[PDB]
């Protein structure tokens, strides 16, 4: 597991497109809808399974004459030149959540607060914000609680980082401006219920110069396929869910210019794209050959 | 929150006629608009929807348009057949709202020459003064088009009080007749010189007046 | 062939809930399908809900929120509808709706397609109630032509369809029945009348029908100048 | 590449990726503001001013047809627009115009009638309107008959060109 030195690029990660697709099929055996609607309309109406699924790790370890590689260096942003370089026989346990805005029962950054883009200075692209301290969200159907406590040390950490990326800078937290349900809130999957908070109401806060309102949705959309699923309803009266948060998903505006002369960028939650999800676990590892 | 369309239409058998709805960027400018057909009695049909598309059956004299934050039905050749009311359906995305409906139309086509009014209007019954209740009734008959309005006067003083309507009718020899009634108690029946019906038929009224005495 | 068939014509007391069946012939019912859509009578189309841009929800208009709910069996292939808690405005007829052979992925966007034959629904105080009838004598005002009108005035009763016929059927010629009014005491009311020829009334005498199925009575009065 | 598109009207701009495949694509204005981009599946808003009535076709994304479509057309939302796909810029100019008469209705001989071109900041305007009748005036800015007739009811059509398009906004008449 000798030092040598390669290029990983997180965002071109072949495996993850795989496990992207692993985490597909897992899902269509465990939570069928009773009803899919897509694009004539293809559409079957069939008894459901209604088995919840509760969250099994899965391996994708590296084929027949195929190396996983991992990362060294302590801290990488999501391009770079890596300095030390191990091999490893398998990716590690994987609990797969599909998840918006919030990154659920996942991994800790160890030492630095990490963010990756394919490019970060990319006015478009989806901002991951891997996590060194983590925090607790339990919902009961209901409400959701967040500690009050953890978010303004949180605040410190964030108003330290982002800077230094954003030099002479003013940042705001900001609900979601428009787009669908799933991204608008955050989309979770908690024992056979899916899950969005108005959490548009828990970033409303601005820089230096908490109970979410849960709703219980039977008909989704599909992180999957574009459509419609339909699942059936509930058969008991009260549910615990009880996560950790290892992460972020981010987007800030830009805007370029216009006499705003507006010190500011305000970045909002996202999402959406389940293959990020997939990828903030997934970085370090790389598959190759000789 | 609400759209508002013509109450009312009419037009010659030969004769284009259009009806217009009116609404807000928050229903209309925002989404498709799709209009429904009703015919006498009969559940509402879809005559147009995603705002020019015409469904199978419907013939081409119907057609759609949509501009701005308004939306418009236009016929053509209209026919006896095409007598009916037309409603225009916008689903909307603001408050929590959802589907809205304007109040609608009803159309009319001149089957007719004007018609006037025969009004002949009737007595309480000696068997219902016996029983403490007393009906004036009026017959309004033989009137086109179909629509009139009627109103009852003691004295010629308004009363909106104690007043019931039938709206207007097909009859056997295809003109309209409608009735009209009045009750009171014939504490009041006594007393006042006459009771009286009239009937506003186009601009134009033809009155009746019945009295106790 | 596509259907829409919508359960008997029903009547309720102020208070208790309506539940009213739709079965749909042609297509499975996506689940996102219908709409339900209801007519008072003499008033314009009021939506009372359905399924919405926000997910959990097929959503039901403000006035009918404490009180209604909404449903479609994928595999019965039905929909179901209850108002609970009524009112006196609720007597209307409530319409089954739904959307079909169209993509509605967008879901957000189908055009309501196919209607059901409406269905009805009253609500009222009252319970059966027999029709009471009083004769329109013919009046001075009645003959110009030589020709003059006579008729019964049917007062006062429930459950509604009530009926009429002049000579047991006999005469039917200038005979019109009036559509019926629907009084304050909570009953319907009706009168029917005819036309006829001055000459005739000295010589011909006159008798018209009443029959009430809900009621179950049947009157024959005669009409006398 | 430049499109026009009518007032209060509904106007779609095109967006094409290298095979017909689903691709992270999304859309800016003039000013790098965003209207609308996707995530896989799921559907965003850009905080424009525009993002409501700014909205596009799902169905499309698995060809990797990405478009925008702006509805409820305003003049001032008349602006260069940037789709980007798989690190490319695609752009196309759109450009909002809109006619009026001179009141709403029921207009009678003698009477005189003016149409009016609103073209957005910045843009030529010239005006082509064929009579009912076809008696062609070309009132370029405005349009103006001095004094009305009979043979005018009915509807006739002005033609307004830029960028070597023209578009059609048709005056329904009654004299
Ligand atoms: C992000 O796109 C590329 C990615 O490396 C980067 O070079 C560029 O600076 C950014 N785009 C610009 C020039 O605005
Ligand atoms: C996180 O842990 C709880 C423990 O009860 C479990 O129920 C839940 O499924 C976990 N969250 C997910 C969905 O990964
Ligand atoms: C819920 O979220 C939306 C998102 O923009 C926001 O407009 C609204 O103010 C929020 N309302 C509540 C319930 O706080
Ligand atoms: C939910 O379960 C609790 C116990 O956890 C019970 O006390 C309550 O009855 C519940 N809801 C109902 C009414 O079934």
């Amino acid at each position: 597991l000798e030092n040598v030195i390669e290029n990983f690029n997180m965002w071109k990660n072949d495996m993850v497109d795989q496990m992207h697709q692993d985490i597909i099929s897992l899902w269509d055996q465990s939570l069928k809808p009773c009803v899919k609607l897509t694009p004539n309309t293809s559409t079957i109406a069939q008894a459901c399974p209604k088995v919840s699924f509760d969250p099994i790790p899965i391996h994708y370890c590296a084929p027949a004459g195929y190396a996983i590689l991992k990362c060294n260096d302590k801290t990488f942003n999501g391009i770079g030149p890596c300095n030390n370089v191990s091999t490893v026989q398998c990716t590690h346990g994987i609990k797969p959540v599909v998840s918006t805005q919030l990154l659920l029962n996942g991994s800790l950054a160890e030492e630095e607060v990490v963010i990756r883009s394919e490019n970060i200075s990319n006015n478009v692209k989806t901002i991951i914000v891997h996590l060194t301290e983590s925090v607790n969200i339990t919902c009961i159907g209901g409400h959701c609680n967040i500690n009050e406590k953890a978010w303004n040390e949180t605040l410190k950490k964030v108003v330290e980082k982002l800077v230094k990326y954003f030099p002479n800078k003013t940042i705001e937290f900001a609900p979601p401006v428009g787009g669908d349900l799933e991204i608008t809130t955050h989309s979770f999957n908690c024992g056979g219920e899916f899950f969005y908070c108005n959490t548009t109401k828990l970033f409303n806060s601005i820089h230096n110069s908490i109970t979410l309102p849960c709703r219980i949705r039977q008909i989704i959309n599909m992180w999957q396929e574009v459509g419609r699923a339909m699942y059936a309803p509930p058969s008991k009266g009260n549910i615990t869910c009880i996560s950790d948060i290892t992460g972020l998903l981010l987007t800030r505006d830009g805007g370029e210019n216009k006499t705003e002369n507006n010190d500011t960028e305000i970045f909002r939650p996202g999402g959406g794209d389940m293959k990020d999800n997939w990828r903030s676990e997934l970085y370090k590892y790389k598959v190759v050959e000789i | 929150s609400v759209l508002t369309q013509p109450p009312s239409v009419s037009a010659a058998p030969g004769q284009k006629v259009t009806i217009s709805c009116s609404g807000s960027s928050s229903n209309i400018g925002k989404n498709y608009v799709s209009w429904y057909q009703q015919l006498p009695g009969a559940a509402p049909k879809l005559l147009i929807f995603d705002d020019t598309q015409r469904p199978s059956g419907i013939p081409d004299r119907f057609s759609g348009s949509k501009s701005g934050t308004s939306a418009t039905l236009a016929i053509t050749g209209l026919q006896t057949g095409d007598e009916a009311d037309y409603y225009c359906g916008t689903w909307d995305s603001s408050l929590s709202t959802g589907q809205l409906f304007g109040g609608g139309t009803k159309l009319t086509v001149l089957g007719q020459p004007k018609a006037a009014p025969s009004v002949t209007l009737f007595p309480p019954s000696s068997e219902e003064l016996q029983a403490n209740k007393a009906t004036l009734v009026c017959l309004i008959s033989d009137f086109y088009p179909g629509a009139v309005t009627v109103a009852w006067k003691a004295d010629s003083s308004p009363v909106k009080a104690g007043v019931e309507t039938t709206t207007p009718s097909k009859q056997s020899n295809n003109k309209y007749a409608a009735s009209s009634y009045l009750s009171l108690t014939p504490e009041q029946w006594k007393s006042h010189r006459s009771y009286s019906c009239q009937v506003t038929h186009e601009g134009s009224t033809v009155e009746k007046t019945m009295a106790h005495a | 062939q596509v259907q829409v068939v919508q359960s008997g014509a029903e009547v309720r007391k102020p208070g208790a809930s309506v539940k009213v069946s739709c079965k749909v012939s042609g297509f499975t019912l996506t689940g996102l399908s219908i709409h339900w859509v209801r007519q008072a009578p003499g008033k314009g189309l009021e939506w009372m809900g359905g399924f919405g841009p926000e997910e959990n929800e097929i959503i039901y208009a403000q006035k009918f929120q404490g009180r209604v709910s909404m449903t479609e069996d994928t595999s019965t292939n039905t929909a179901y509808m209850e108002l609970s808690s009524l009112r006196s405005e609720d007597t209307a007829v409530y319409y089954c709706a739904t959307g079909g052979n169209y993509y509605n992925l967008w879901t957000g966007y189908y055009p309501l397609a196919y209607w059901g034959q409406g269905t009805l629904v009253t609500v009222s105080s009252a319970s059966t109630k027999g029709p009471s009838v009083f004769p329109l004598a013919p009046s001075s005002k009645s003959t110009s032509g030589g020709t003059a009108a006579l008729g019964c005035l049917v007062k006062d009763y429930f459950p509604e369809p009530v009926t009429v016929s002049w000579n047991s059927g006999a005469l039917t010629s200038g005979v019109h029945t009036f559509p019926a009014v629907l009084q304050s005491s909570g009953l319907y009311s009706l009168s029917s009348v005819v036309t006829v020829p001055s000459s005739s009334l000295g010589t011909q005498t006159y008798i018209c029908n009443v029959n009430h199925k809900p009621s179950n009575t049947k009157v024959d009065k005669k009409v006398e100048p | 590449k430049v499109v026009l598109g009518k007032k209060g009207d509904t106007v779609e701009l095109t967006c094409t990726a290298s095979q017909k495949k689903s691709i992270q694509f999304h859309w800016k204005n003039s000013n790098q503001i965003k209207i609308l981009g996707n995530q896989g599946s799921f559907l965003t808003k850009g905080p424009s001013k525009l993002n409501d009535r700014a909205d596009s076709r799902r169905s499309l994304w698995d060809q990797g047809n990405f478009p925008l479509i702006i509805k409820n057309l305003k003049i001032e939302d008349s602006d260069t627009y940037i789709c980007e796909v798989e690190d490319q810029k695609e752009e196309v100019q759109l450009l909002v115009f809109g006619l009026t008469a001179n009141s709403d209705t029921h207009l009678l001989q003698g009477q005189s009638l003016t149409l009016t071109l609103e073209s957005p900041p910045g843009s030529s305007p010239s005006v082509q309107c064929r009579s009912p009748r076809g008696k062609n005036i070309q009132g370029g800015k405005t349009l103006s008959v001095s004094q009305l007739e009979l043979q005018d009811s009915g509807t006739w059509t002005c033609t307004v060109l830029q960028n070597q398009k023209k578009v059609e906004f048709k005056i329904d008449i009654v004299v």
